[PDB]
């Protein structure tokens, strides 16, 4: 527990923060693409309705790719072991929301 | 407000004010010395610099760059055919001259090469007015020397159309050359050689300094080469390592190639000032992580042939300007790539011991004299 481990620690700490802040952005999709699905919208005008949302799952990948960037920048020496196992699950979570970012995208402009 | 000098690059562009006694590099909004020469449209904005090639990825058919490959260009130049194959945005023929189509608001828009190059050009000044807080409309552009009547004079309107007073349009190795202050220099004239490489081009320029006069004796140099190819041979040098380490080939993993080239972009800058860079990629493909090592001697073998590749511009140079390698008084480093101490060692070892010019940042050379410049035609 050293005290250098604290400043990579609190990077970390930011780097999760801002990842809440995305999948906060892939839940509110969620809700429109279970929106437009079970909606009173018809079925030629849902296909539109589904495919407008293509910009913003877009947006929340890139966005999740540059958090995994970040995070691939950081040097984590062996004996700083609460940070490799913070950075291993939070690399984990950004990888388990981008896979259902891609299930959205299967269900959109097809 | 005074006048600012402007660099108006393929890839990135910079922006110089001389102040103080001194030449300051304009930081963008975004804190950064050079903007993206980029231009994004959607259905709702047109975005220029950072904000658009931070969606790049996002809105790659109507993300805008490298418009100065194009500009002042006809539709049917090789150079111009030979690039559209790599674009994923369109370049259209519109009698004779190419226009760049996108889908802008819902509708589809054509936009001449230098009406994209003035978008680019109007942020450089909105950059530098944000920075001195003053209104700015004179302003010095740097061109390549190569660069002919037709590709100067679009140049000259793109900063027409940005509202911008061009009190000059200046031959890049020129700018780089006044940046040293190399025609203030006394005595008789002075050969001077520009090595840029940089901005995913390299040019190789003789000049000759009298007086304060300079004369363009000859260019070189490979258009489509520069510091993406020295990535790629470490991108291949790691996904043949992962293949010996692991038995899995990440090459079809477009996010996992992605991680990786970033990753060796930074390792690539970091062996400028360090001989090892370290590598620690989580979960890279199938949940394995990836944590590795490279050593600048390593970098320098697997771009080897690259790096030496540079040598054959400056020699055909020498050739075409009718000068021996001895008989160059000074050599200028402009663009990121000739950070790489392999290039400089390779350089001054080909100039018998040369001491080169290198001190200003080889991304801001150009720009700082193109500042020095704004300043002196004030
Ligand atoms: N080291 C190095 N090599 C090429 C381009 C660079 C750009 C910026 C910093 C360092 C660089």
């Amino acid at each position: 527990n050293s005290p250098q481990e604290e400043v990579e620690l609190k990077k970390l700490k930011h780097l999760e923060k801002s990842v809440e802040k995305i999948a906060d952005q892939l839940e509110e999709l969620n809700k429109e693409l279970t929106g437009i699905q079970q909606g009173f919208l018809p079925k030629d005008l849902q296909a539109e309705a589904l495919c407008k949302l293509d910009r913003r799952v877009k947006a929340t990948i890139e966005q999740f790719m540059k958090i995994l960037e970040e995070i691939d920048t950081l040097i984590l020496p062996e004996n700083f072991k609460d940070s490799r196992l913070k950075r291993k699950g939070l690399v984990k979570k950004v990888q388990a929301f981008l896979a259902e970012c891609d299930t959205v995208e299967q269900n959109i402009c097809q | 407000g005074p006048a600012v000098g402007i660099d108006l690059g393929t890839t990135y562009s910079c922006v110089g004010v001389f102040q103080h006694g001194k030449v300051e590099i304009i930081a963008n909004d975004q804190g950064n010395r050079t903007t993206p020469s980029y231009v994004a449209f959607t259905d709702t904005e047109r975005l220029i610099g950072d904000a658009a090639k931070n969606q790049v990825a996002m809105n790659p058919t109507n993300t805008v760059f490298d418009a100065k490959r194009l500009i002042g260009r006809r539709f049917d130049d090789a150079v111009v055919q030979s690039d559209m194959k790599h674009w994923p945005f369109m370049v259209v023929n519109d009698a004779g001259r190419p226009k760049v189509q996108v889908e802008y608001k819902g509708e589809t828009k054509s936009f001449y090469p230098e009406e994209v190059s003035s978008m680019v050009l109007t942020k450089m000044k909105e950059i530098a007015e944000a920075y001195l807080g003053k209104t700015v409309t004179n302003a010095v552009v740097t061109v390549p020397a190569y660069f002919n009547d037709s590709q100067r004079q679009a140049t000259k309107d793109a900063g027409t159309i940005a509202g911008l007073n061009v009190l000059r349009i200046i031959n890049e190795p020129t700018a780089a050359a006044i940046a040293y202050g190399l025609d203030k220099k006394v005595g008789a004239e002075r050969n001077v050689l520009i090595f840029d490489l940089g901005g995913g081009t390299f040019d190789v320029s003789i000049l000759t300094i009298e007086d304060g006069i300079f004369e363009v004796k000859s260019t070189a140099g490979d258009t489509h080469l520069g510091g993406e190819d020295f990535d790629n041979r470490m991108v291949n040098h790691f996904i043949a390592e992962f293949k010996r380490k692991h038995k899995k080939d990440i090459s079809e993993n477009k996010r996992a190639v992605r991680r990786l080239r970033t990753a060796c972009e930074r390792a690539k800058r970091t062996l400028s000032s360090s001989t090892q860079a370290s590598i620690e990629i989580d979960s890279l493909y199938e949940g394995i992580d990836f944590y590795t090592s490279i050593t600048r001697a390593r970098f320098e073998e697997l771009n080897a042939d690259l790096f030496r590749g540079t040598l054959d511009p400056v020699e055909k140079a020498l050739r075409d300007a009718k000068l021996d390698k001895s008989q160059i008084h000074d050599i200028v480093l402009v663009g990121g790539s000739t950070r790489i101490p392999k290039i400089q060692k390779l350089l001054q070892d080909f100039f018998n011991g040369k001491e080169l010019n290198k001190s200003i940042n080889p991304d801001e050379a150009v720009a700082y004299g193109a500042a020095v410049q704004a300043a002196i035609l004030s």
